[PDB]
RNA sequence: GGAAGUCGGCAAAAUGGGAAUUCCCACUGUCCCUAUCUACUAUCUA
RNA sequence: GCCAAGCGCGACGUUGCUUCGGCUCUUCCUAUCAUACCGAAGCAGAAUUCGGUAAGCGU
RNA sequence: AAUGCCGCGGAGCUAUCAUCUGCCGGAUAACGGCUGAACGCCUCUAAGCCAGAAUCCGUGCCAGAAAGCGACGAUU
RNA sequence: AUGUGGAACGGGGUAUUGUAAGCAGCUGCUGAGAUUAAGCCUUUGUUCCCAAGAUUUG
């Protein structure tokens, strides 16, 4: 795990996206930020420095897996074609006509299963299934319709909320299929996927993320070695 | 903060014109002017 | 706040009774100061989205209404040109109840979100469903 | 108390030529004769009600700064009282409360005098004497002020200690390697003199252990120093750790070390004891060990060895007291943008172009660009791969409906 | 930091280079800076300036001087003590106790107004308690009733100031 | 640099022209003009306007469809790799489709007129 | 902390200074005529000035610890700057 | 009240806005003009790529108008020297060239339809018997004047208005020795220099000229517009040419189209010369002539310093709620008529 | 936007309403912050 | 009161307790709240305190 | 049908309800110094000289003397 | 004071409104018709107008 900031913002899962075959970070902004990335993803998988629909929110705006990627529909053409010269051709792009164009707050998705909105639209959840190439579930995250948000999942570990049960969490790891830690993260910053953004093989928190809280995700995602 | 007389400011745009950004300026001027 | 905020036409003075779109349980703000305004003369106080003013809970939960506290505009009646040069105006006066911080106090909004208001705050971002 | 935050407190002189500066320069010094006699009380009454304002907000200003000892923690307060009388500070901050009652009264009867004046003259002679009387109050209390801002400045250089939190404290023997340890420890280096009790007053170590915060506080060799040393002791959660001379290289016998920490034992009861042997390299100690509180860690002073293993036993002693595989490529198993656009243009003043991280086949393709829209139709949403052939197929077709 | 702190630093790293011979050149040079400011400066400064010089000089003197001996409407406006009371007599103006100075023992003592003996000014001022310059009044001085002659203008110093009459 | 249609009257919406509307439901309306943006204030109905293109295609007056050159343009979701021939093929197709288009827009006019 | 650059241009008549107290401003002096700037290898970080007025020489030398001046800072604890070491002949 | 900066309050003598400061003269820069003459057409709305390093929107698309006065050529017709004074610059001599053409000689008279067009008879006589003189004012003007200004006037007979009356002015010729403007402006004497050689679309010029008169309005009373204005810091966005059909389309747009909104301008016409696209508002309504000048002073801020490459110019009918910007594709889009 | 105007819902629009001068609701160019139109006045001429 | 350089006073020091009233407006003054720049202080940094120049610009 | 009523409505006007633009040189005050006497030392000051405030004066912008002026064109 | 001259109209472009009268069986002729410079653009269209009166000026 590594501690990274956007300019004066903690929140760097809010301005970046990131997957375990690409990286998403803003632009415009303090080349800093994109560095930070650079230096431990540049010689593995491609990082993109785009935006979407004019914002820096492409983090929580976007959601994705290693295969796929999908951007609201008011991500602009110019926006859609750069993404697909910088993303490599094994990486599918595709549009997503939905009520709720916060798609990275809305979906927390992993490589192989995804869990969505509630409201999730049926044409965005077949959309999903048919390039996420995922299992989609539709529920919720410790009561809060933002799974995207409120859960940080990764191939083989997941944060949620402090507040929800244990028989929740535990039933949630078992969906899920994937242990499943109920914590917070950058100093009591409940929005873990906001505050948090993990591939499978590296994690990066804000850089007000606590020592304890930076023990704790680089022990439940078991990436020390 | 201070206003566009300030006598640091001027000095620092100075050192703006005493380098490229002047020049840049003067065979812009030239292209045009040659032709 | 994180970033520079562009300047759009004001909508939503001083004086002004608007819809409350978190979860918190709020239902309508009224707004009675603006931070960030200088001294014009006999001029009101204004409001526009992703601003942040002080408002106080006319309805609601007796216990968070009392509170004259800072709240981020998130819908704008009053027509505002984007610097792209499109007029947006949303259909209602809608507001999020947030901590001096930066973070909403509710957990979930209602209602689309104004791009403006979303890049200035992330943390409305991160609670937004939906940002148009 | 070590919050500081204090105004600084001037001399007696200052304070009144500061207070009258104030007076001057605010209120309106031009009062004619032939102003009528209520214009005249007014301009004087306001002078004496801004002096009197000006006086007791510095007043006020003081007291509220100076800490209340009373409210503070018992480690503070025994500090404060040890370091600084605290009776003659509270007598001092008392002094200067009924110097701002005085002044306040002496205040209201001038208004009250001047509400009545009968001539300029008269109100200027009033005037005159109230501001005199201030004056004259302000410069009586003047032993007071020079005590205040000693005790400010003292304060201020206060250490910022958290009894609360997890604490090493590190008192004995004076120069028994205990400052060497905690300066070695922690960040802070407290200066290590071959004069008895260098450290007068406590040094303050943070440090971190297991993801836990320890302060390494350090005291005097055990005078006021001594004094403060105790206090400190005896009101505050942690684990001692006396360094008893094994060597004696520290001018005190290994029997006078443990009797002195057997008399500290007093204050060291009720927390983790640590008998370190310092100079290791370099009886009483049978009891010390025998007394089980005590553990017995070797650190060689001399040598500089065992400091962490000491460290490490007593952090452990107070902490007691208290299929979804992953893809990870080959790579991530086995210049920087931010220099390259440093040394280009600076940050804000460097375009980065988008154009060169792309995964386009010809380089001329991806640096040139592409028509978004064209004879009102949209180019960059309306051509496809497969166009290339549909075109060809198309004029086909309509060459075939043409004929 | 902890206690003296720059001075560790100072112990440690030093003071500054020209720190020395700058104060030097300071004190030096103070003597044409005092004189150039007493002829520039103008207005209260310039007065607040001429004052503590000349404390200083006269203070400065007599040093030397022990140096060489060591070598060798119907109301009164005036402040009074409580038909006949046809003026009026203001509470706030009226005065209560006496500070009032012994000649022999050369102390002040706050005494209460036992009363009035004469006021100088009128018979009737003496009637109506007027206190004054010359108005002769009556304190308690068992602490110590005995008259007492006021040295001051009490409704002009804001404190009625006497000297007992022993 | 998307040349949109207007909600209510169909036509092309350029940058800066009109206004953008969004409802509660993140529908987007867009306007091309004051006229067609009141038109929508007073919720009339474009088929039922008799100027608007939703009246002129489902009342006869206008084409169901043209597949002209076998495509005219398209939605296209999935974003499509840079070539400088296929950019090419395109802005020749698009010309083509047009005058095909146009083709057709005068042989209909003379079956209504006949 | 800071080590400060300087570099010498036209045999050292201007002397520009660089990362003073970690700031990124160029600190540029012309010296007066008659004065060549010299950085000897004898001493470290030492500077020389050389020329034949007396005026022109020490002016210079004043305007560069002018120009390299502590703001808003504890002078007592900050003792960055630049200062004259000697005042001699060349012979 | 306003700013005291402007407290003549006073209509404008002057109909064209009146160069009061040229830029400083420099003789180590060759010889080049420095302010051009054109006349306000009307302006539209552009779409164009924000690259402006640290902006909130770097590497966006912007909305912005931009005005568009038509610059047909100007005649250089003569060449007016000036002397350094203790009281100021004295026009010391002024040479004309041998032919002027109808347009320049409507300028010296209020009624040239009356007049027996008797201007600059004897000059031409003089001029083709005995260039002697021409060589001696010449002379004077390399040896003694300091400051060279060439006397161009507009070719308003290209542009779509009725006036006749060709706007004749001086412009200051900054660049080498004072013989070397001479030489420069013999060589160009009756002939014509482009806008384009003298603006590159890569500065940002001074635009002068006098407001549109408002009227009597009602700090006392009175007149409210018609005021010599100098607003500063205007980017030339494109300098088209009035030949090429591809000036007004760009490269991100292509669509063969010009500059000229469908139905033209409102109350100016079609531009069928050299344009120049300015951003921002200019001073003046439609029609009115419009005085470019270089910057006086230097100035290399970010966005004076930046690029500009534009995506599509808006060409739509400004007469009425225009929404199609060709008529071929206004056609496509439309039934087509039964006209 | 909705009484933030002013000592104040004066005048308008609302229809004004409800409840005990006050409160609630509604309403409006009173106000932010003015803008546009019309006739007359005003102007010049006999 | 004690001293008390000095010329019986006697300076600085020292003892003694103690109708008016306010909106707009125009300018102007600096006896400056902010903005700009300096000086001092246990001024580490940050936030200050005090003191200068200063009415350009706001309040 | 005193402009009967309603919807839309160009053109004009208009809106921090819309959009553009808003500049450079020296000279100083406080203050920091350089050399340097007075006063065989010293000293920012006396004669001299640098650094230095949103200050000062210019530049730029607005007006143009309706009793300030220049060059040029043609000549009843 | 005879010209890419000017003015009246007229055509076209362009705009606004919303499918006209009339005819036939809500539909079609009909995004037709009306208005369009009065401070919109353009004109190889038609017709007409002017190669003057008065005043002052060395």
């Amino acid at each position: 795990a590594l501690r990274a900031q956007f300019e004066n913002s903690n929140e760097i899962g809010v301005f970046s996206n990131l997957t375990n075959s690409y990286a998403l970070v803003a632009l415009g902004g303090s080349e800093n930020f994109y560095s930070v990335f650079e230096a431990e993803l540049g010689d593995v998988v491609p990082v993109v420095h785009t935006t979407i629909g004019g914002t820096r929110i492409i983090g929580r705006l976007t959601c994705g897996n290693r295969k796929g990627l999908l951007v609201p529909s008011s991500t602009t053409d110019n926006e859609l074609q750069h993404l697909r010269n910088s993303l490599p051709d094994p990486v599918k792009i595709q549009r997503v006509d939905e009520r709720l164009s916060a798609l990275g707050n809305i979906v927390a998705c992993n490589d192989y299963v995804a869990l969505v909105h509630p409201d999730i639209e049926r044409e965005t959840e077949e959309i999903i299934a048919d390039v996420l190439d995922v299992e989609v579930f539709r529920q919720t995250v410790a009561g809060n319709v933002l799974t995207g948000s409120y859960c940080a999942l990764s191939n083989q570990g997941a944060l949620v909320h402090p507040r929800t049960s244990i028989q929740e969490q535990d039933e949630l790891s078992s969906l899920l299929q994937v242990p499943l830690v109920a914590g917070t993260i950058n100093r009591g910053s409940d929005v873990i996927g906001a505050g948090l953004v993990v591939n499978d093989w590296c994690a990066f928190a804000g850089l007000d993320t606590t020592a304890t809280e930076l023990a704790v995700c680089e022990s439940i995602f078991k990436l020390q070695d | 903060t201070s206003g566009p007389r300030d006598n640091n400011r001027n000095k620092w745009a100075k050192k703006h014109l005493k380098k490229g950004k002047r020049a840049k300026n003067s065979n812009f001027s030239k292209f045009l002017k040659k032709k | 706040a994180s970033g520079t905020k562009y300047r759009m036409t004001l909508g939503l003075p001083v004086q002004a009774i608007m819809n409350c779109a978190d979860n918190s349980g709020a239902k309508n703000l009224y707004i009675v100061s603006v931070f960030g305004t200088g001294a014009r003369l006999n001029r009101l106080p204004a409001a526009s989205c992703g601003d942040m003013v002080l408002a106080t809970v006319k309805k609601g939960k007796p216990d968070l209404r009392k509170k004259i506290m800072p709240a981020i505009v998130v819908r704008q009646r009053k027509a505002w040109r984007r610097k792209d040069g499109v007029y947006l105006y949303f259909e209602d006066n809608a507001g999020v109840i947030v901590n001096p911080k930066g973070e909403m106090k509710g957990s979930a909004i209602t209602g689309p979100v104004a791009k403006e208001c979303a890049d200035l705050w992330p943390r409305i971002a991160s609670n937004a469903g939906t940002v148009v | 108390a070590v919050f500081k935050n204090i105004t600084p407190i001037p001399d007696v002189n200052t304070f009144l030529d500061v207070v009258l500066s104030r007076t001057q320069r605010k209120t309106p010094t031009v009062i004619r004769s032939g102003f009528k006699i209520s214009r005249i009380r007014g301009f004087y009454g306001r002078k004496v009600k801004f002096t009197q304002d000006t006086i007791t907000e510095k007043l006020d200003s003081i007291l509220q700064e100076f800490p209340k000892l009373n409210d503070i923690h018992p480690f503070h307060a025994d500090l404060l009282n040890i370091l600084y009388d605290r009776d003659h500070l509270k007598i001092a901050l008392s002094q200067l409360s009924t110097a701002k009652h005085l002044v306040e009264n002496v205040a209201r009867d001038y208004i009250r005098l001047l509400k009545y004046g009968d001539s300029l003259y008269r109100c200027k002679q009033l005037k005159r004497a109230a501001l005199g009387r201030m004056a004259t109050i302000i410069k009586r209390q003047k032993s007071s002020l020079e005590f205040l801002e000693q005790v400010r400045q003292h304060l201020s250089r206060l250490p910022a200690i958290d009894p609360n939190t997890r604490t090493l404290l590190v008192c004995g023997y004076p120069n028994v390697g205990k400052s060497s340890f905690m300066n070695k420890v922690t960040r802070a280096q407290v200066d290590v003199q071959p004069y008895a009790f260098t450290t007068k007053s406590l040094f303050v170590g943070h440090f971190d252990y297991k993801y836990l915060r320890w302060q390494v506080i350090d005291t005097p060799g055990i005078n006021t120093i001594e004094m403060q040393s105790i206090t400190a002791m005896a009101h505050l959660r942690s684990a001692v750790l006396y360094f008893m001379d094994l060597s004696e290289m520290c001018g005190y016998s290994v029997a006078a070390q443990v009797k002195l920490y057997h008399s500290i034992k007093p204050l060291f009861a009720n927390k983790v004891t640590i008998l370190v042997l310092n100079k290791i390299d370099a009886e009483l100690l049978q009891t010390i060990i025998d007394d089980g509180n005590v553990k017995v860690v070797q650190t060689s002073c001399v040598q500089d060895i065992g400091v962490m293993d000491v460290r490490t036993t007593a952090c452990e002693a107070l902490l007691a007291a208290r299929a979804r595989p992953a893809c990870i490529p080959d790579s991530v198993k086995t210049i920087l943008a931010r220099d390259i656009e440093a040394a280009n243009g600076g940050a804000g003043v460097y375009n980065v172009e988008l154009r060169d991280k792309y995964i386009l086949q010809d380089p001329s393709w991806k640096y040139d660009r592409m028509p978004e829209l064209l004879d009102g139709k949209n180019v960059a949403d309306f051509v496809d791969p497969e166009i290339e052939a549909k075109l060809l197929a198309l004029d086909e077709e309509e060459e075939r409906l043409e004929r | 930091p902890q206690n003296e702190y720059i001075e560790e630093s100072i112990r440690k790293h030093g003071r500054r280079f020209d720190h020395e011979e700058r104060k030097r050149k300071k004190a030096a040079r103070e003597a044409h800076d005092a004189s150039l400011y007493a002829q520039k400066t103008r207005g209260i400064k310039a007065k607040l300036y001429q004052e503590k010089r000349r404390k200083e000089k006269i203070q400065m003197k007599k040093t030397i001087k022990q140096h060489e001996e060591r070598n060798a409407k119907r109301m009164i406006t005036k402040a009074t003590f409580v038909k006949y009371e046809r003026f009026i007599r203001p509470m706030a103006l009226r005065q209560k106790k006496a500070n009032v100075t012994h000649k022999e023992l050369g102390v002040t003592m706050q005494l209460p107004i036992i009363g009035v003996k004469k006021n100088p000014q009128s018979p009737t001022y003496t009637q109506l308690g007027v206190l004054t310059k010359g108005t002769v009044i009556e304190v308690n001085v068992s602490e110590l009733g005995k008259y007492a002659q006021i040295t001051n203008n009490p409704e002009l110093d804001g404190c009625v100031n006497a000297l007992l009459l022993t | 640099m998307r040349v949109h249609t207007c909600y209510f009257c169909s036509g092309p919406v350029y940058p800066g022209h009109g206004i953008m509307f969004v409802r509660n439901d993140s529908k987007v309306f867009r306007f091309c003009r004051s006229k067609c943006h009141k038109n929508f204030k007073m919720k009339r109905n474009p088929r039922k306007v008799a100027w608007t293109k939703a009246y002129r295609k489902a009342h006869g007056k206008e084409m169901v469809y043209d597949t002209a050159l076998a495509v005219t343009a398209a939605r296209r979701n999935v974003p499509v790799r840079y070539d400088r021939n296929v950019i090419a093929t395109t802005l020749n197709a698009m010309k083509r489709v047009s005058q095909v288009h146009a083709k057709r827009e005068r042989l209909f006019y003379k079956k209504r007129l006949a | 902390h800071f080590p400060i650059n300087i570099n010498l241009t036209e045999n050292g008549t201007v002397v520009e200074i660089r990362n003073f107290l970690g700031e990124r401003i160029t600190r540029v002096i012309k010296c007066l005529p008659g004065v060549t700037v010299s950085i000897s290898s004898a001493v470290k970080d030492e500077i020389i000035l050389e020329g034949n007025s007396l005026e022109n020489v020490s002016q210079s030398a004043a305007n560069i610890k002018q120009i390299c001046n502590v703001r808003n800072k504890d002078i007592r604890k900050f003792l960055d700057g630049i200062y004259v070491s000697e005042r001699g002949n060349i012979e | 009240h306003g700013s005291l900066g402007f407290l003549p309050r006073k209509r404008a003598s002057r109909q064209r806005g009146k160069v009061k400061a040229f830029p400083k003269d420099d003789a180590s820069k060759p010889v080049h003009l420095t302010a051009f003459l054109g006349y306000k057409a009307g302006m539209t709305h552009i779409v164009r790529d924000l690259d402006r390093p640290g902006s909130k929107m770097h590497k966006r698309e912007i909305l912005e108008a931009v005005t568009v006065i038509e610059t047909p050529p100007m005649v250089v017709v003569g060449v007016v020297g000036y002397v350094e004074t203790p009281r100021g610059l004295r026009s010391l001599t002024t040479v004309w060239a041998e032919h002027l053409s109808e347009e320049v000689k409507r300028r010296f008279y209020k009624n040239w339809f009356k007049s027996k067009k008797k201007a600059f008879t004897k000059y031409a006589k003089k001029y083709a018997e005995s260039t002697q003189s021409i060589n001696r004012e010449l002379e004077r003007i390399k040896k003694y004047c300091s400051v060279v200004r060439v006397l161009a006037h507009t070719q308003i007979r290209k542009t779509p208005l009725a006036q006749k009356k060709a706007h004749l002015m001086e412009i200051q010729v900054n660049g080498g020795s004072v013989a070397d403007k001479v030489e420069w402006a013999r060589e160009h004497f009756e002939k014509t220099v482009d806008i384009k050689s003298t603006f590159e679309q890569n500065e940002m010029i001074d635009v002068i000229g006098v407001t549109r008169g408002k009227g009597n309005e009602g700090a006392r009373a009175g007149n409210a517009g018609y005021m010599h204005r100098t607003q500063l810091n205007s980017k030339i966005y494109r300098i088209g040419a009035g030949d090429d059909a591809k000036n007004a389309s760009t490269d991100f747009d292509a669509t063969e189209k010009r500059i000229t909104p469908m139905g033209g301008f409102v109350r100016y016409g079609v531009v069928e010369n050299d344009f120049v696209m300015l951003n921002g508002a200019t001073p003046g309504p439609v029609k009115r002539v419009l005085t470019l000048r270089k910057s006086l002073l230097t100035h290399t801020s970010r966005k004076a310093l930046e690029p500009v490459s534009l995506k599509w110019i808006d060409t739509a009918s400004k007469f009425g709620h225009g929404r199609f910007q060709t008529p071929a594709e206004a056609k496509q889009f439309l039934g087509t008529l039964k006209k």
